[PDB]
């Protein structure tokens, strides 16, 4: 919530993003894949002397299709590819002894807790 | 009953994909700027850490949802300069290269129908000092530790992703979803898709102008119905806003204490007697934060199911042609186009609808010479006096020949067989 | 482990240890402190159980998805796009993992593409010929019909196309000959 001062220290490398004022990072004109998300399209990384750099994330490579009204492209060879997919199916089963947790081995606490048995059930 | 004409229909489907990301400063909400309350609250630090862990899980999940729906392909295709698509006009859904935001006309219309609670994420301290505070609801939220975090992808990046998806589908059909995009003329792709609902290619090639005109008119109807709808996307905004404002309002509860104001208690009472009242207030305000976080978790689970559905629709309706009924609109699915909406996605489903039906008498088989003839891929019909074979979804009568049927058995077993002649188109040539 | 750590909270009592309270205080004065501790620890257990319920719902959705994948990718061949990997799905093999499953999806990927000129139909004798299940392509000088996903050129014959109408309506029709593989045999 600062437009670059309500900051702890000014230092240098003060850079303004729509996510806020960023202090302590050098801004570069490249566009890499996102390492650490900052927000509003801005990402950060630790690069090469080593320093924190802040950039605008790239979405991917740009290639234009050669479209015409009488032109087709047919594959001539194929590839057989094997890929993996991971899925969770189950989690740990747990049980709680309510009196053991709340009172330990205190008899008086158990006599007091007898008023809340419905909640443990 | 066989249809004789068709209809090309475009319908819309709206899906929520993400919700607002929020963070809480626990001490700011519970104690304000009271040092004594903070020293008392140091006994409950684990609960504030636990609440923030749950909220950060929700916040990263929102970006994962948006990535899974919109960022499937990593090639940013560009639409060709020459717009020769056989008479189909996609200008209304392709990006306008003159507006600041490179958004299509329909996306611009959609974005003006959902009103966000706050535009922008930089509200400075000097901007609301004095009167403006406690009147404006956002500043009232921010003076009590309740902040809204911005999403990772901007609107412009999502518009870029949708334009890449559109260019891929209209220049390469469905090939770009399985590997490299292979270009093909748009009418030949349309003929392929007609093959996929059981209609021969010649129907498309003969009726191409009518089909293109029907598509263009339907797109115009979509446009004219939007400039006149998005309740599923407005209620998400409303729910988040209402929850944050309810948290701000719950700060006036006593919870069984003398007052709900800490400064009033701290004057007029000494520490040993002020501690019990402060303790009541602390317990109440921790309970309020806990309730907020629980309901945020349940809502995030619902949004996550919706975003999984949106990703499945993007894969199966936009990157291919789906044969499962009613998944991609009403009618036989032809193709779909995505458009980005604030916190969501809109799908334009183009489907095929059978239009004008006529009545015919029909028969399972034909008995020619003690043989039973069955259609290869059609149905036997009669106009009253004569017998033809046609295709099920469009009426195109033809003469029954041997290159048109197949024989199996005699005529003594099939229940409703009829007597007719089969041409056999070789006898004239042999003579 | 968070449940174990939350046992050191006072919840507004003199101490978080029951034995410390029970010595130094008589039952009527120890009861109010014990009551504070009891309320706090019941709240902790309640929070744990609620978050366990929400997590179990998410795992249940994941397991339903895994069962659907097992049915449609391993016990059959799926035609829905991207459900069983990237590419045209051929088959899948399951492997068990601790608390989960791993799927090995074998798919088919088109590899090396070549450019051709194409046409919707062929005009032979005032008739329009369309491919039965292929596409018409040209290497530049000659015209063949092939299949869409693999390049295997063939001569256009009548047992290979089908006729519909004349040549006056189709937008991009071209002129070529259709073999008709019966005339040589009749002669
Ligand atoms: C930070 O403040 C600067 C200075 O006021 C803002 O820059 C202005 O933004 C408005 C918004 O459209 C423009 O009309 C002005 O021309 C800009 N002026 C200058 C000198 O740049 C800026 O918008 C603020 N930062 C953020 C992220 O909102
Ligand atoms: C089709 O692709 C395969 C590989 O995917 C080609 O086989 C390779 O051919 C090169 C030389 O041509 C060899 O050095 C490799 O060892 C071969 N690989 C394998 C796995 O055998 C094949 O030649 C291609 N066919 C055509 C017609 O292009
Ligand atoms: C099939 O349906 C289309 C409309 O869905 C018909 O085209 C219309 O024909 C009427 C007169 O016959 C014209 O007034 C309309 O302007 C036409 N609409 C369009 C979009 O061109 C077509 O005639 C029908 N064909 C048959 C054989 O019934
Ligand atoms: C495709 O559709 C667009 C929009 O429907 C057409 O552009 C309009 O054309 C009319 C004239 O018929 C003009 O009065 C409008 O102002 C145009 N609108 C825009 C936004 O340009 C366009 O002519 C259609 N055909 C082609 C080939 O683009
Ligand atoms: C059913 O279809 C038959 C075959 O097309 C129709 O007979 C044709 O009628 C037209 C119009 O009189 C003639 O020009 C053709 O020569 C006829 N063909 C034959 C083979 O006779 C017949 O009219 C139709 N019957 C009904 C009741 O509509
Ligand atoms: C279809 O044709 C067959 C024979 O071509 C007919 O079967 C004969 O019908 C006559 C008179 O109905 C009987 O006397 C014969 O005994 C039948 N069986 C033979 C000749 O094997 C059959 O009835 C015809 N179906 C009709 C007219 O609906
Ligand atoms: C297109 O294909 C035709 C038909 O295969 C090619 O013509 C053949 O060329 C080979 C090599 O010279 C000859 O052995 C055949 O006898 C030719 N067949 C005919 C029917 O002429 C032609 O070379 C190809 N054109 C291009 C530009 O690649
Ligand atoms: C395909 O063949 C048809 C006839 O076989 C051509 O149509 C004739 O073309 C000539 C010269 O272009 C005209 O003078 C005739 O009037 C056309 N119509 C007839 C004879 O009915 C057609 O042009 C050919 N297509 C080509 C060469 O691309
Ligand atoms: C980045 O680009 C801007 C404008 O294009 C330029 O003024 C600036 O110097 C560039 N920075 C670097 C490090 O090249
Ligand atoms: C088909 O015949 C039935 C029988 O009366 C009639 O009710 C129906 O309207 C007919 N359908 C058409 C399209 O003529
Ligand atoms: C249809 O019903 C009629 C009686 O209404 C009967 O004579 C005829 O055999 C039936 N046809 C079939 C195929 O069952
Ligand atoms: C097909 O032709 C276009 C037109 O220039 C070209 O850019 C593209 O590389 C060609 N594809 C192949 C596989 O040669
Ligand atoms: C393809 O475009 C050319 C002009 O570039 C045009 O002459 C030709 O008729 C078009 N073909 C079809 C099938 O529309």
């Amino acid at each position: 919530d600062v437009n670059c001062w309500r900051v702890y220290s000014t230092g240098s490398n003060v850079f303004q993003t729509r996510a806020g004022c960023l202090i302590g990072a050098e801004h570069v004109n490249n566009s890499y894949e996102c390492d650490i998300p900052i927000g509003a399209g801005i990402c950060a990384s630790y690069q090469t002397s080593q320093s924190i750099i802040a950039y605008t994330m790239s979405l991917g490579a740009e290639n234009s299709v050669a479209y015409s009204n009488n032109s087709i492209a047919i594959p001539t060879n194929f590839t057989i590819s094997v890929t993996t997919e991971i899925l969770p199916v189950s989690m740990t089963k747990t049980s709680v002894d309510c009196t053991m947790y709340i009172c330990g081995d205190s008899t008086e606490c158990s006599n007091l807790l007898l008023q809340y048995g419905s909640f443990c059930t | 009953a066989i249809p004789t004409n068709f209809t090309i229909s475009v319908t819309t489907e709206i899906l929520p994909v993400s919700m607002t990301k929020t963070s809480v400063d626990c001490t700011m909400y519970i104690c304000g700027d009271s040092t004594e309350c903070s020293n008392l609250l140091l006994q409950y630090g684990s609960f504030c850490t636990q609440l923030n862990r749950a909220l950060t899980g929700i916040a990263v999940e929102q970006d994962k949802n948006t990535q899974e729906v919109f960022a499937q392909v990593k090639q940013i295709y560009k639409t060709p300069p020459i717009k020769d698509f056989g008479g189909f006009n996609f200008s209304q859904i392709l990006p306008d290269p003159s507006k600041p935001s490179k958004r299509s006309f329909i996306e611009d219309l959609l974005f003006n129908k959902v009103t966000l609670a706050d535009a922008g994420f930089i509200k400075q301290y000097g901007d609301c000092l004095g009167d403006i505070a406690a009147r404006d609801l956002i500043c009232a939220q921010k003076f009590n530790g309740l902040t809204v975090l911005p999403p990772l992808l901007t609107d412009e990046m999502i518009a870029q992703y949708t334009s890449a998806l559109l260019a891929g589908t209209i220049t390469s059909g469905w090939t770009f979803g399985a590997g490299a995009a292979l270009q093909i003329p748009f009418a030949m792709q349309m003929a392929y898709r007609f093959n996929g609902i059981g209609v021969t290619q010649n129907v498309l090639y003969e009726n191409q102008k009518l089909i293109a005109n029907q598509f263009n008119s339907a797109i115009g109807k979509i446009q004219d119905s939007l400039s006149s709808a998005l309740g599923k996307l407005q209620d998400v905004v409303n729910q988040n806003a209402q929850a944050l404002n309810t948290l701000v309002k719950q700060l006036s509860s006593n919870f069984g204490a003398i007052s709900s104001v800490l400064n009033d208690i701290l004057s007029r009472l000494d520490p040993p007697e002020a501690e019990v009242q402060i303790d009541r207030l602390i317990t109440g305000r921790l309970q309020s934060l806990q309730t907020y976080v629980t309901q945020q978790l349940i809502r995030a689970a619902e949004i996550r199911a919706s975003a999984n559905l949106a990703a499945t629709k993007m894969s199966e309706c936009v990157l291919g042609q789906s044969k499962r009924v009613d998944f991609c609109g009403k009618g036989y699915h032809l193709m779909s186009f995505p458009q980005s909406a604030p916190h969501g996605v809109v799908f334009l489903h183009v489907t095929y609808v059978p239009a004008q039906e006529k009545n015919f008498t029909t028969a399972p088989a034909i008995c020619h010479d003690g043989k039973a003839h069955f259609p290869r891929e059609g149905v036997f019909v009669s106009n009253g006096t004569h017998w033809f074979v046609t295709q099920r979804n469009f009426y195109e009568p033809q003469i029954i020949t041997t290159d048109n049927t197949f024989v199996s058995g005699n005529c003594d077993v099939v229940i409703g067989i009829v007597n007719n002649t089969v041409y056999d188109p070789l006898q004239p040539e042999l003579d």
